[PDB]
RNA sequence: CCGAGUGUUACAGCCCCCCCGGCAGCAGCACUCGCCGAAUCCCGGGGCCGAGGGAGCGAGACCCGUCGCCGCGCUCUCCC
RNA sequence: GGCGGGUCGCGCCGUCGGGCCCGGGGGGCCACGCGCGCGUCCCCCGAAGGGGGGGACGGCGGAGAGCGCACGGGGUCGGC
RNA sequence: AGAACUGGCGCUGCGGGAUGAACCGAACGCCGGGUUAAGGCGCCCGAUGCCGACGCUCAUCAGACCCCAGAAAAGGUGUU
RNA sequence: UAGCCCUGAAAAUGGAUGGCGCUGGAGCGUCGGGCCCAUACCCGGCCGUCGCCGGCGUCGAGAGUGGACGGGAGCGGCGGCCCGGAGCCCCGCGGACGCUACGCCGCGACGAGUAGGAGGGCCGCUGCGGUGAGCCUUGAAGCCUAGGGCGCGGGCCCGG
RNA sequence: GGUUGGCCUCGGAUAGCCGGUCCCCGCCGGGGGUCCGGUGCGGAGUGCCCUUCGUCCUGGGAAACGGGGCGCGGCCGGAA
């Protein structure tokens, strides 16, 4: 199984033509001329009785609803969210300082690390400077500041991923009693593994942060529009 | 009705020559670009060789 | 002595114009020649509003029409 | 002895046209049964009225199998 | 007051002409996005809050946008 | 001689470039680039109307825009001792909705309106023939309602 | 209903602004020589706070007023 052998230049237009790919593929000398299980039967299992049992499983249903809707019409490919594409802005490369616009944090300045596998971008302005742990954020709710920090060979742990930073819920109790789900008052003390996962990266970005002078106090600060400070007049 | 002149392969359902009309013109204005970028450099490189 | 400001007849001892012979290498270009254009044309991106509506010529289909046209690549040869 | 009209011939023009051709001394092509015989055209050879090649064929002598993809493809879904 | 040709009003909303039968644009099912027509963009009042271009003009009665809603002969060493 | 301004230029309630107001213009002439919006134009959704049709094949077995057999001769592809022949559904007995044909489905263009003319009313009122094994003193008609809705509307259904 | 306040020369415009030896008006102000800056940088295209997460440990620069006051008391300043 070779690779694509036809380098694109524009989306869906290969560089080599139809006849030029007939000779790159050598299709002239590979032209050709050459050319269930309903189920398994079961043992009988009983005295005075033979006749190994019927070839049938996954039987006809016990019930049909009184009405049914017609089948859809397929239309095209409209692939699901696990397969779409991952797009970044060119103003966001790793190491960049970001500004959180809509969180609980709302203007805390954070250090961008990695764009995760399903769109959200992994970020921490480190917990000793901000109050920002290894949270995900979303791309279009941050502001890429034109300052960066050069962390191009630090580390990133492979185990912390999109299914790491998820919220947890298992809806067993359906009975109307005065406790709200018995697990909703509780802030998670499962940090005991997430705390170790930060000190693996909290202890190797503060060397980078405490190399350029003012930056650690800049990260302690928060962002605010004050009086004549207008965005569109501001070089971020 | 989709729009030819806006998406590919609705042109090509109507005009198959419009693909090879298009990579014959994306190739040549990628090589005319190279012919002018190298000309602007290699002229002023010898100018930078003097001074 | 130097410099400035005026007024004369004066034609290189600032310059400018018109000619007869040139070069660099030519740019509708170092935003005034901006002209008029694209089978002589394409690429990429941002804003907005919208999402209306039993396709299987095959298998005698069976959890389950990722199907038609259209353009595309991979294998049923081999080597690096 | 001057001023035009039609025709012939000469050299000179133009990213001319005829896919032309015609023998010779890198880029593009929706163009691909070696063996031979059905015509056509061209190249050869000493002859001099024959064979040996090549190019192309709107016709016959030589001349099947889909396998899983991906999709600017018969009006949006998420297996967020 | 009375005819000719065409359009309109009557039967016809809508944008504009401040106002309106007939002017000027445009004719109309119920809505969203886009773009314009006539007209406009100091503020009523949407839009020139353009570093708009060249000139003309001083009124002790200035001027100010089809129909259209106020002026003439004559005159001024007023200014161009 | 002709542009602007001035004289010529007087009317009755207080008053009209629409007003406020404007004089490096918000005036007049010649023009530029932006920009503002109609029921107009374009693209989309829906309603109706007109036009042109589709479907009796509910045919999960129909497979059909040229098909037969069956004889005399031929090549390919199939199972060899270079000679050879129909298999009619099945391991699953299964397979959505539909066609009030006066109903369903598709596609395209259109939609102003007085006088006037037609069509539809599953709009409404009163009585009659039929019919709902209708409905009710465990509450009919009528009337009231900041109650719940439905229809483009005429109107209607329900709750109290 | 609002998401920080500016606690102030006169004004000229074919001209203004600042700093300053000497000559005069009860230790302030008016005049002139002198020096500046001036598409205003002693610049509301600005300036002071600030975009201050808090705290702890622990060193340098700065800093000798303390700064928030429900303290206490006194002064005179401000009549459009
Ligand atoms: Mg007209």
């Amino acid at each position: 199984p070779h690779c694509s052998r036809n380098p694109v230049l524009v989306r869906g237009i290969g560089r080599y033509s139809r006849s030029a790919m007939y000779s790159r593929k050598a299709m002239y000398k590979r032209k050709y001329s050459a050319a269930v299980l309903a189920t398994v039967t079961k043992p009988v299992g009983g005295d005075k009785n033979g006749g190994t049992r019927v070839v049938k499983l996954r039987k006809m249903p016990r019930y049909y609803p009184t009405e049914d809707v017609p089948r859809k019409l397929l239309s095209h490919g409209k692939k699901p969210f696990s397969q779409h594409v991952r797009k970044l802005r060119a103003s966001i490369t790793p190491g960049t300082i970001l500004i959180i616009l809509t969180g609980r944090h709302r203007g805390k300045r954070v250090v961008f690390l990695k764009q995760l596998a399903s769109g959200l971008l992994l970020v921490t302005g480190p917990l000793v400077l901000n109050r920002v742990p290894l949270r995900r954020t979303h791309q279009k709710f941050v502001i890429a500041t034109s300052t960066k920090i050069d962390i191009s060979n630090v580390k990133i742990p492979k185990h912390l991923t999109d299914a790491y930073f998820k919220k947890k819920k298992l809806r067993k109790p359906r009975h109307q009693e005065g406790e709200i789900f018995d697990t909703e008052k509780e802030k998670y003390e499962i940090t005991e593994q997430r705390k170790i996962d930060q000190k693996a990266v909290d202890s190797q970005i503060l060397p980078k942060i405490k190399a350029i002078p003012q930056l650690q106090g800049y990260l302690r600060s928060v962002f605010a529009l004050t009086n004549g400070i207008y965005p569109h007049k501001l070089v971020f | 009705k989709k729009n030819p002149l806006k998406n590919l392969r609705i042109m090509l359902k109507l005009n198959p020559y419009a693909k090879t009309m298009r990579r014959n013109t994306i190739l040549r204005q990628a090589r005319n670009h190279k012919l002018r970028v190298d000309k602007a450099a290699a002229a002023a490189a010898a100018l930078q060789a003097k001074s």
